[PDB]
RNA sequence: GCCCGUCGCUAGUACCGAUUGAAUGGCUUAGUGAGGCCUCAGGAUCUGGGA
RNA sequence: GGACUUUUACUUUGAAAAAAUUAGAGUGUUCAAAGCAGGCGUAUUGCUCGAAUAUAUUAGCAUGGAAUAAUAGAAUAGGACG
RNA sequence: UAUCUGGUUGAUCCUGCCAGUAGUCAUAUGCUUGUCUCAAAGAUUAAGCCAUGCAUGUCUAAGUAUAAGCAAUUUAUACAGUGAAACUGCGAAUGGCUCAUUAAAUCAGUUAUCGUUUAUUUGAUAGUUCCUUUACUACAUGGUAUAACUGUGGUAAUUCUAGAGCUAAUACAUGCUUAAAAUCUCGACCCUUUGGAAGAGAUGUAUUUAUUAGAUAAAAAAUCAAUGUCUUCGGACUCUUUGAUGAUUCAUAAUAACUUUUCGAAUCGCAUGGCCUUGUGCUGGCGAUGGUUCAUUCAAAUUUCUGCCCUAUCAACUUUCGAUGGUAGGAUAGUGGCCUACCAUGGUUUCAACGGGUAACGGGGAAUAAGGGUUCGAUUCCGGAGAGGGAGCCUGAGAAACGGCUACCA
């Protein structure tokens, strides 16, 4: 008789199973910023996937409506906090573009790396995880 | 218990309605007091919401109104006559509401004439001065003065008997008097 | 199904008293009173969930069985005691006094009020009708009986209230451009004015309502509570006076204060 | 085991539907009633035990009956029935003639009495004092707001006939 | 249905608690009550003119309308004095976006102040339970006969 | 080349079918009818007509 | 306040509207699923932002529109105003 | 978040299905399993059956204490601390659980009570109780009969209890009381008028009946029967008093009576003070528990409009033994064919009635992501139903109650 516990999935799984491309296009990416799971990759092309439907949502609607002025403008704000969307492309027609690549480059195990401390991608991912 | 829902009871179309819920005592009824003459003889049921119903079983009086005299006694009621529900409540001297009883008029006798000095069918001071004030109004009506000699007068049961433990009523007159002596009769 | 319900299961309990979702399983059920339960602010709520004064609800308990609050002038000592708009709440000791009075978001507000103001109330009145023995009589929203008032007092007013003693000190009629508080719907808390009032017989009178920003809106008559002239309101508005401000407006005050 | 019923008639068992204040059963529950066995009323050779009070004696004492003679346990506590287990006339005093039962504390004698109720005492009369008041005083209120009111439409009416007069 | 005899009944017919002194010699042999029902529903002279009684009469009985005001089409008067309307409204069925012709048929009392046939529009208001199945009372006929009086010989 | 039906074997499903066949569940006629409730009586006893 | 009003569909805007769920604002639960918190100092006797918004369609209510589509009107004149 | 691929042919383009593919708050099962957090869980089949334990009891200064109980001291020789048992009161109608029944039912959104009952909380609310009304009625306060208990007992056995003997009340059952005034009916007298009068009764609230007031749609006259206030004795009446609703025979009040007569404090805790004619007089502080009526709050019951899955290998259905409507009653808390009596012949239906099915409780909602849809909801919240199956009922404000009782069936 207590409320309901609230919980969500935060992932979505590539409707093709065996399509060569993607699973290479994806292998480099795991390569490249040190993961250990498709669904490190999985997870954030789902993230993605609802913002980009969001701001496809709020473009249909009027120029200055207020739903889509300040929910895309909340969003667009939210995005550059992290530094996946850049000062100047800061009007959504663009968080319409964006890439994975750009939310992946934001990681802490990326950004230990990026600056010194790590050398090497996966030594600061054993860092971060080692306290 | 009987129960007054409607869920027994066919749809307007004439459906038959399934049972859901058993009987609630919240839609009970309890039967009837089907009360009579003579000797007073009354029981309290104890009804929704602490509340008492008084159910009369038997009576012997009660307080009947002379509505165009503007007063009212107590008499006898010496009983049912006419019923427009069912005759057997007649035959069996049952009282309920809208029956046509006899009750007893020697109090209505003796009130009037005390206060007309007139005494119907066939000196004091302030009394007589009182009288005299009075009359140009004693001039009743046929057919209620009439029912005096025989000592007995038409009235109909305003109350309820089987819940207030009364039986009351007004006298009948004029119209609604006419009406019943034309059935009491035209039935005779 | 067999009689009354004792219990009241959070998530079931009214919104605008701010309880978390988790933490419990029930939320305090406010007792019969003066106030309609579903527009009320309990006692256990009040003390805890907004003052912080205590902690564990037993707490609250133990600082009311010392007859430390009361309400409208009256010590009352149920933890659950339906608390509602216009009481006053006074603690004798911390010589704090407050008036429950709605936000804007249709909250119950915190909001302190002067040791002077704490006297008197404001009720509005309900019904009006005629009394045994011919005394007519008046009944205010929190379920007063006042015997004896003025003719002119009629159903819909508002009313002055003493408190201290039970009388009426003063009547507000329900006319063309008087202070409005909304009790009601989502536009409950909005304060404003008059501008006229939909007739409609045999179903809820409307109330168009304009406040000091020249905004306009509607709600059911019932849901109208005169509190003044304009300008002129017979009790302290909260911070804001009920005026409504767009989520763009109030997320733009919000940073606006900014910088530490 | 089972037990007699006075006034079934009757010398055998019978199950029976008992209610409140009635012999061989004690509810559990308000408004309840169980159906349980009971014996008849008439004697017969299945008694286990007969129940059997002397009503006058006969020629000769019976051992531990008429011999001995154990007292009453408790004694008046109503004011009246103190004026009665001694015939008092309420002019008397009641605190002296109430009952008074010795006890042992090993090396203290202590001394109890009842608490007479019913009592009449000062204490009583000044609430029999009080609620009197309080209905005149209460009473002699209602009346002057009551004119009060009155005051307050006839000189209303001295109001509509200065508005009917000056328009 | 009523019509003529009105004293008609095993029990004499009257409206309660009007009562007729007889010592009064009156001109108008009985006294009889009437109110408006509101709503700005006239309440129509055969109501007062008249002289049946009726206790379920929304303008000389003992019955309140509250509640819904209604309209419909008569489409029964076989029932002494109740009638059956027929309630037509469409029904939007949303996966189609269209409608569909439904109805309702509703029984409803009506006063021998109203002299109603089949094929009338009838308002009607919703009062306290009348009988089994009523619910409503009609209170003012919309309608006529539809044209019937234009309906004679040749020419 | 393809190919149709009877006839024959294995195995499976469903059908018809004496048994006026069987089973479970829902209503229900007629007969019988517990129990509490209402009511006409009753009166162990126990009091001032009542209980 | 009196005296009376041909019917409807459609669409508009609004009221009445439970929470949790859903969409979604604010807040760095170490992240996050969540949660409705939290945040500032004189961290020695306190200061302070919150606890939004949206949806909620059929039906009933309330209001604006008068295109589209029905309905009723005056022909044995028992017509309309006075 | 708008994608398809494999398989008929010698090969070809189609039709078309089978297969693949992805998700599932979607169950099982298999293998495998380290850490943080979160946390569903005997629904499905059998609303089948259930050993044992537990799940409803409860005391404030303030209803009842002679425990032959404990403690002693601290003023307490009626009682006074503390307190088992027991009486009394209140609660056990909330909660929790399940989804069997249920298809116009429930349920939802929307209505209604001018159609009702409501413990409680909150606020209002009571000068009237007697008696033919001077040799007076306990009010300084009226009656017993019971638990616990003591003691005698019965049965193999239970929350079984019998005979005897005590004693309490806010249990049971009784029963007094208060100002002034006005209005009514009677009316001894005296005296003829225009007529007037001592003094006598009656008038709390509640009940039941009958009657009347409760105006108003803008203004005026005459007359009959009673009969008010003021006479400048032909006559005048001058100001004349009105609540709510869309709507009432409404709220409220007035008359004549009615009632196995409702309520109107025989209760309890703290403090103990004024005041003079020194009566232990007469007064008096705070607040408990009550109490009738009205309001309010928690409710309840019915109720208006619209909306339900498959089915015609269900087309007519409904009135036996109420089916649809009228009159009267009875019954209910109250509307109503709810039930009865009289009378009538109606009510529903291809715009799908009525019947059948449902591995059907309804809703908030869940899953699937172009849109439109499709499928699901026993199950954390709301409503409803049930407690092995039926019916019945006691108590009570509230139950047709099941951790209540009664009967039948298993
Ligand atoms: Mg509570
Ligand atoms: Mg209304
Ligand atoms: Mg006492
Ligand atoms: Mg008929
Ligand atoms: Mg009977
Ligand atoms: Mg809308
Ligand atoms: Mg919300
Ligand atoms: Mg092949
Ligand atoms: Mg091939
Ligand atoms: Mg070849
Ligand atoms: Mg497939
Ligand atoms: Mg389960
Ligand atoms: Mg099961
Ligand atoms: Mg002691
Ligand atoms: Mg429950
Ligand atoms: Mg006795
Ligand atoms: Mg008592
Ligand atoms: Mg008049
Ligand atoms: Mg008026
Ligand atoms: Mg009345
Ligand atoms: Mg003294
Ligand atoms: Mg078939
Ligand atoms: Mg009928
Ligand atoms: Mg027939
Ligand atoms: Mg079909
Ligand atoms: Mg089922
Ligand atoms: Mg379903
Ligand atoms: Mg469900
Ligand atoms: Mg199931
Ligand atoms: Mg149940
Ligand atoms: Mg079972
Ligand atoms: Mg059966
Ligand atoms: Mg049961
Ligand atoms: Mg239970």
């Amino acid at each position: 008789p207590r409320a309901p516990r609230t919980y969500s999935k935060t992932y979505s799984t590539p409707k093709r199973p065996y399509e060569s491309s993607r699973l290479d296009a994806e292998l480099k990416l795991a390569g490249e910023f040190g993961l250990k799971n498709k669904k490190e990759i999985y997870r954030i092309s789902f993230q993605l996937s609802k913002i980009r439907r969001a701001a496809r949502d709020l473009l249909t609607r009027d120029e200055k409506d207020p739903k889509r002025l300040f929910e895309g403008n909340a969003l667009i704000r939210r995005l550059v906090r992290v530094g996946v969307l850049s000062e100047d492309k800061k009007k959504l027609d663009y968080v319409l573009a964006l890439k994975v690549e750009d939310f992946l480059e934001r990681r802490l195990q990326t950004q230990v790396y990026k600056l010194g401390l790590a050398k090497s991608v996966h030594h600061a991912r054993v860092l971060i995880t080692q306290r | 218990g009987i129960s007054r829902d409607s869920r027994h009871k066919r749809s307007a179309t004439g459906a038959k309605r399934a049972q859901f819920r058993k009987k609630r005592k919240f839609e009970l009824g309890r039967q009837p007091a089907n009360t009579k003459i003579g000797a007073k003889r009354i029981h309290s049921v104890r009804t929704r919401g602490g509340n008492k119903k008084y159910r009369a079983l038997r009576i012997e009086t009660g307080n009947f109104s002379w509505a165009s005299e503007g007063i009212s006694k107590k008499t006898r009621i010496a009983g049912v006559v006419y019923h427009p529900s069912n005759n057997e409540l007649v035959r069996t001297n049952t009282l309920t509401k809208a029956a046509i009883v006899q009750i007893d008029a020697t109090p209505f006798r003796q009130w009037f004439e005390a206060h007309y000095g007139q005494t119907l069918g066939k000196k004091s001071k302030n009394a007589e001065r009182k009288w005299a004030a009075r009359a140009a109004s004693a001039k009743i009506e046929s057919s209620v003065e009439s029912q005096f000699s025989a000592g007995r007068l038409y009235a109909c049961i305003s109350s309820r008997p089987g819940q207030s433990g009364r039986c009351d009523g007004y006298i009948l007159e004029g119209e609604e008097l006419a009406f019943y002596l034309r059935r009491l009769t035209a039935k005779k | 199904a067999r009689g009354p319900k004792k219990h009241l299961k959070r998530l079931a309990a009214p919104h605008h008293w701010l309880l978390d979702k988790l933490s419990g399983c029930y939320a305090p059920r406010p007792s019969a009173g003066p106030h309609k339960l579903r527009e009320s602010l309990p006692l256990i709520v009040f003390l805890r969930n907004r003052l912080k004064y205590a902690l564990n609800g037993r707490e609250v308990k133990a600082i009311l069985m010392q007859r430390h609050v009361k309400v409208d002038g009256k010590v009352r000592t149920d933890t659950t005691y339906p608390a509602g708009f216009m009481d006053v709440i006074t603690l004798d000791a911390t010589n704090e006094n407050f008036r429950l009075v709605y936000d804007v978001k249709g909250r119950f507000a915190v909001h302190r009020i002067t040791d002077e103001e704490a006297s008197y109330k404001l009720g509005k009145v309900k019904k009006v009708q005629l009394g045994k023995k011919g005394v007519p009589y008046v009944v205010t929203h929190d379920g007063r009986t006042i015997r004896y008032p003025d003719p002119n007092i009629k159903v819909n007013d508002t009313v002055k209230i003493d408190l201290a003693s039970g009388k009426i000190t003063d009547f507000i009629k329900f006319d063309a451009g008087k202070l409005v508080y909304v009790t009601g719907g989502r536009n409950l808390g909005r304060i404003g004015t008059i501008v006229h009032k939909e007739r409609h017989d045999g179903g809820f009178d409307l109330v168009h309502i304009k406040d000091s920003l020249d905004n306009t809106f509607v709600t059911r008559l019932n849901n109208v509570f005169v509190i003044g002239e304009q300008g002129k309101p017979y009790i302290s508005l909260p911070k804001g006076k009920g005026i409504k401000l767009s989520i763009a407006e109030e997320r733009d005050r919000r940073r606006a204060q900014q910088g530490l | 085991g089972f037990p007699m019923k006075q006034g079934v008639l009757l010398p055998t068992r019978i199950k029976l539907l008992l209610t409140k204040n009635v012999s061989c059963y004690r509810p559990r529950r308000d408004g309840e009633r169980k159906r349980k066995s009971v014996r008849g009323a008439i004697v017969g050779p299945d008694l286990a035990v007969l129940a059997l009070v002397i009503v006058k004696k006969g020629e000769q004492e019976l051992e531990g009956l008429t011999d001995t003679t154990v007292p009453k346990r408790l004694g008046p506590k109503r004011a009246n029935n103190i004026r009665k287990f001694f015939g008092l006339s309420k002019e008397d005093d009641v605190r002296d003639f109430v009952i008074r039962r010795e006890v042992t504390k090993g090396e203290k004698t202590y001394t109890k009495a009842p608490k007479i109720q019913r009592l009449v005492t000062p204490q009583r009369l000044q609430r029999k004092r009080h609620q009197r008041a309080l209905k005149v005083r209460n009473a002699q209120a209602q009346r002057e707001a009551a004119a009060e009111y009155a005051q307050l439409l006839a000189k209303r009416l001295s109001e509509r006939k200065a508005e009917k007069a000056e328009i | 249905s009523t019509e003529l005899t009105v004293q008609s009944e095993r029990a004499f017919q009257k409206q309660p608690h009007i009562f007729n002194n007889p010592k009064v010699k009156t001109s108008k042999r009985t006294k009889r009550w009437y109110k408006n029902a509101g709503l700005g529903f006239k309440t129509p002279k055969t109501a007062i003119e008249g002289s049946y009684i009726d206790k379920k009469c929304p303008f000389t009985g003992l019955v309140s309308i509250r509640g819904k005001i209604l309209t419909g089409t008569v489409v029964s008067t076989k029932m002494h004095r109740t009638i059956v309307i027929r309630r037509a409204y469409l029904h939007y069925i949303p996966k189609y976006n269209r409608y569909e012709k439904r109805h309702k048929n509703v029984p409803v009392h009506v006063s021998p102040a109203f002299r109603v046939q089949v094929g009338d529009i009838v308002t009607v208001g919703q009062c306290r339970p009348i009988s089994k199945t009523v619910r409503f009372n009609v209170v003012k006929v919309s309608a006529a006969a539809a044209k019937a009086n234009k309906q004679f010989a040749k020419f």
